[PDB]
């Protein structure tokens, strides 16, 4: 239920950033490759919101 | 596949049934007199009778001390805890040095528990609570193998409510733990709206209900740590968990006393069994004189694990004394509490066998004429250096389009990567430039 | 490539094929909505030798006005939704059947008859079917029974008391019939307002919209061939149609239905490619929502009747699920039904699905075997004189018959 | 009183012109379709076959 907005279509740029409308079909099954350091698994597991210590350094 | 590493070829001590060693077996070669001794230690750990007994492996660098220590962990297998540590780990910034010793001594003793893991999963066909207030809740489940009904307690019902479960959702219940997981809405309802924020999953094709027998491993240290500080209780969902950062702390003596008393209750009731394991304090000469003195108490205690030590030092100064030399870098007072196993340097023929066993472990084909050359270079340098050159030699053989190591490949690599002895000769010559 | 159907056979017989023993050999008459099936009981022979008169239940009378015709040959038919509701168009259907079978001579048919009727039959309808039979044709005694239940009676392991669900699917209806101790539990029986007529009608209208260039080339009698020979029922529809989505499977499985010829001529004399259509026509009885129609369909209905019993007698009556009639002829029907049944039972429990030995003829063979046994059980039949004191809205409660209730119709 | 009950579940949405599952419906013709080529196809149909398809489902079309 997250919405991301990428601006407005060029044909209604009048009346903010502008872009052409997408190609292909509306609903795409996409596939995403993702990778995490072995450390970053360890820190997320340490605390109620462990991931903040991955920035603040309090690990 | 699994990554190859510095000891992955050793698979056990490889003794025959009489207890004597074979020349070459289970991925070790040589060292008969020194590794027959580990056989006796394995029988001692399997006997379970003793506590606090300890062993020292002694001998020069590259003579097999950690290989033998890991070979013991193979012969015991994953039933029995084996906790490795490095001497330098003692110097924490959160807790005193003897606390780190005591935690690691506890880690090497395991409770082994049995239970029947029992799982229900499928689409929720109905929820119906059952006077004044809810006595129980009936729930129905469906999969492509059939239907069941269950009778939940109000604690589980609270958990279903917290997961925001409603009829038509696909659910996993684990009956032992009281664990409850929502897995999405069942796809038969995927047309209720065109756009809605849920994720829809197909009706499960597996059994509605499954049973296993499982075995749980937990050490005494896990009981200590879990029980000492208040357990947080946050499945997140509670912002108070954000404020107080964790830290390690000196576990009090009183608490370990109670934990011992409660575990004795359960091993009388047959609910648990006990496995005394091994603590391997490697690199022992990095311990301080304070710590060496505390070991004189912990190795006497009628609860302690078997402890294995290893060291490579001659007659060096004991850390923290600024003055006193002692054999192996260990105080004489403690050295009179351990049995000592000596470890011996390899003859050229031994190194050839180790090199070939490393090659066929690491995946490399090598010709006899090249293997004789790594054998020679090992006598000039050290075994731990000849075994480094195998992979880079293979990688040049591959670049030059050939399957197998040949003399010119190892000869090229020898000119390209130096040894510590020959590099030190360069530093003695260009002395004024560094 | 399409065929054309046969017409106008030569059924002619002597005045009565009376065998040894009892002289009043009964007529066995399956009064179907799609077609009628009729013949002599022919007792003393184990295999029913000749179910004569296999013919479509449709009659011709056109702009000429002055004549009508009845055999296999604008058209009309006597039924509304599997109950007969026509006067003379029923008579001239019976007449055809009697005349081609032979009859004595005098001002009546001398032989008793067993006759199929609707799973429930409205009282007025039963009354009219009795009047149109006793008055005009003068039959001595009559029996009414249900097609499906005769087919079950035929297919039973033994001539003994039983329980089961009957799944039945004819021209314009499918029914789910729970039966207990040989009795139809008609209080909680249910039917679905769809059937093989509506499947053919849908497949027609699809192909008309697919090829508007030749509406005239496609017609019911050609829709029959693709629906009988070339269509099948999915194990799971949303998975079948998903494997039909890829072109390399499609070209290997699409059906090439060559029309007769007079550009390679297909721009009009097309090969009428049927792909997904060969699934979407059978599936109507499991998902009536492929048409406009909001009803439970053969899957939700079976669960909805089966949950209205105690959990022990469910496990009893599911031990004999039986498939019979018309639409059950599709290939794959047993597999789809037993898979759909596996999801709606207790996790380790058992069920059995039986398919009728001949799904279309077993209703008639059942009525044969029934009448040939119950010749002299005069509590079972309605005698000619009973119809003079009970007004025609009356029935005799034998097994394989609709449940009677005490009631009477005003008439003058 | 023998009629079967209405279904409880919401209806699946198959495409008109091929029968494959339809994620999509066109805002003007009100037919439903699975893929881009099917959307190209429907836009080239005359009004007669469009109302013809909708009439198979007793949709607003009368
Ligand atoms: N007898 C043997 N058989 C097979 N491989 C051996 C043998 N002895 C040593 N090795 C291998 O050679 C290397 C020797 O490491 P070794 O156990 O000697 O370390 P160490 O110098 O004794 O102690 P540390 O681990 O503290 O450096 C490893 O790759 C080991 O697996
Ligand atoms: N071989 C077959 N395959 C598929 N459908 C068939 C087959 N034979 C008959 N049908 C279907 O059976 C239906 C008629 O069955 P029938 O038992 O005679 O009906 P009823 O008893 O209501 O008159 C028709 O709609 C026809 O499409």
């Amino acid at each position: 239920g997250k919405i991301s907005k990428l601006g407005r279509s060029f044909t209604r740029a009048r009346d903010t950033k502008f872009v052409q409308c997408p190609d292909g079909e509306l609903q795409k099954r996409k596939e995403v490759v993702h990778t995490v350091s072995l450390h970053e698994i360890d820190v997320i597991n340490s605390r109620t919101q462990g991931f903040l210590a991955l920035f603040s350094g309090d690990t | 596949t699994q990554r190859i590493a510095s000891h992955s070829h050793v698979k056990g001590l490889g003794l025959d049934e009489s207890g004597l060693a074979k020349q070459a077996a289970s991925g070790l070669v040589g060292q008969e007199n020194a590794r027959e001794a580990c056989g006796v230690i394995v029988e001692l750990i399997k006997s379970k009778k003793m506590a606090g007994r300890a062993v020292l492996l002694a001998g020069p660098p590259g003579t097999g001390k950690t290989a033998l220590a890991l070979a013991i962990a193979q012969e015991l297998g994953s039933k029995v805890p084996f906790c490795p540590m490095v001497g330098s780990e003692v110097y924490s910034t959160e807790i005193k040095k003897t606390e780190v010793l005591m935690e690691n001594f506890r880690r090497a003793i395991g409770l082994r528990i049995k239970e029947t893991k029992e799982v229900y999963e499928g689409e929720v066909t109905e929820l119906t609570p059952c006077g004044k207030t809810i006595s129980h809740v009936i729930i129905g489940l469906k999969t492509a193998k059939g239907t069941k009904q269950l009778k939940l307690d109000p604690s589980i019902f609270e958990s279903l409510q917290k997961e925001r479960v409603e009829a038509g959702d696909v659910i996993y219940i684990e009956a032992n733990s009281g664990a409850v997981k929502r897995q999405g809405r069942c796809d038969t309802y995927a047309t209720e709206f065109d756009l809605e924020a849920e994720e829809y999953v197909p009706l499960p094709k597996g059994d509605v209900h499954k049973k296993k027998e499982i075995i749980q491993d937990v050490t005494l240290h896990d009981l200590d740590v879990a029980n000492a500080r208040p357990q947080g209780g946050q499945d997140i969902l509670s912002m108070m968990g954000q404020l107080m950062k964790p830290k390690k702390t000196e576990i009090t003596d009183k608490l370990r006393g109670e934990i011992n008393k409660v575990v004795n209750k359960y091993i009388d009731q047959g609910i648990a069994e006990l496995v005394p394991g091994v603590l391997f304090v490697d690199e022992v000469h990095m311990l301080d004189i304070e710590c060496f003195t505390y070991l004189h108490r912990a190795l006497e205690s009628s609860i302690a694990p078997i402890v294995i030590f290893a060291s490579n030092r001659g007659n060096c100064v004991i850390r923290g004394t600024e003055d006193i030399t002692s054999p192996h870098g260990i105080p004489l007072d403690l050295l009179d509490r351990v049995m000592i196993i000596r470890t011996m340097l390899y003859t050229p023929q031994e190194m050839k066998q180790i090199i070939k066993i490393r090659a066929q472990t690491e995946g490399i084909n090598i010709s006899e004429e090249a293997l004789n050359h790594l054998g020679e270079i090992g006598t000039k340098t050290t075994l731990r250096y000849s075994v480094q050159l195998l992979t880079p030699a293979n990688l040049l053989a591959k670049i030059n389009g050939k399957d197998s190591i040949e003399k010119e490949h190892v000869e090229e690599i020898s000119e390209l990567f130096y040894d510590a002895k020959s590099s030190a000769k360069i530093l003695a010559d260009q002395q004024d430039k560094y | 490539p399409f065929r054309d159907a046969r017409a106008a056979p030569d059924p002619v017989l002597e005045a009565g094929p009376v065998a040894h023993g009892p002289l009043p050999v009964p007529l066995v008459l399956d009064n179907g909505s799609f077609q009628v099936r009729a013949g002599w009981a022919c007792p003393g022979q184990d295999p029913g030798p000749e179910p004569r008169l296999q013919f479509r239940a449709v009659c011709a009378r056109g702009r000429g006005g002055a004549r009508g015709a009845s055999g296999p040959q604008m058209l009309r038919s006597p039924f509304d939704r599997n109950v007969p509701v026509n006067l003379e168009l029923q008579e001239l259907l019976l007449d055809y059947s009697f005349q081609h079978l032979g009859v004595s001579s005098q001002g009546c048919v001398d032989h008793p008859i067993v006759l199929t009727e609707a799973v429930c039959n409205p009282l007025y309808s039963r009354q009219m079917m009795s009047e149109l039979l006793f008055e005009c044709y003068g039959i001595p005694k009559v029996a009414y029974g249900i097609d499906s239940l005769f087919s079950f009676y035929h297919n039973k392991p033994k001539n003994s008391m039983c329980s089961g669900l009957i799944i039945s699917s004819g021209y314009q209806c499918t029914h789910v019939l729970p039966i207990l101790e040989g009795r139809l539990d008609a209080k909680n029986c249910k039917r679905i307002n769809l059937g093989g007529s509506q499947a053919a009608g849908y497949l027609q209208r699809l192909l008309q919209l697919k090829y508007p260039g030749h509406l005239a080339a496609i017609t019911l009698s050609r829709m029959e061939e693709i629906l009988h020979e070339h269509s099948y029922i999915a194990e799971d529809y949303v998975e079948e149609l998903h494997k039909w989505r890829c072109p390399d499977y499609y070209e290997n499985n699409v059906h090439k239905m060559q029309l007769p010829f007079s550009v390679f001529n297909l721009a009009a004399y097309h090969q009428l490619f049927v792909g997904t259509e060969r699934i979407r026509a059978p599936e109507i009885i499991f998902q009536p929502s492929l048409i406009g129609e909001e009803q439970a369909g053969i899957a939700e209905t079976l669960q909805y009747i089966l949950d209205r019993y105690p959990k022990d007698i469910q496990e009893m009556l599911v031990q004999n699920v039986f498939l019979t009639g018309g639409n059950t002829m599709y290939p794959g029907m047993k597999a789809r039904m037993e898979k759909e049944l596996l999801e709606m039972r207790p996790f380790r429990s058992s069920f059995q699905v039986q398919l009728a030995s001949n799904p279309v003829l077993d209703a008639w063979y059942g009525a044969r075997d029934w009448a040939l046994n119950h010749l002299d059980d005069n509590e079972v039949w309605i005698t000619r004189k009973e119809y003079e004191e009970k007004g025609g809205e009356y029935l005799k409660e034998h097994c394989a018959s609709n449940i009677y209730v005490p009631i009477r119709l005003p008439k003058q | 009183s023998i009629d079967a009950p209405p279904s409880f579940k919401p209806a699946k949405k198959y495409s008109d012109v091929s029968g494959l599952l339809a994620n999509y419906t066109d805002p003007q013709s009100k037919l439903r379709f699975s893929t881009i080529e099917e959307f190209s196809y429907i836009r080239r149909l005359p009004s007669d076959v469009v109302t013809g398809y909708l009439a198979l489902r007793k949709a607003t079309s009368i």
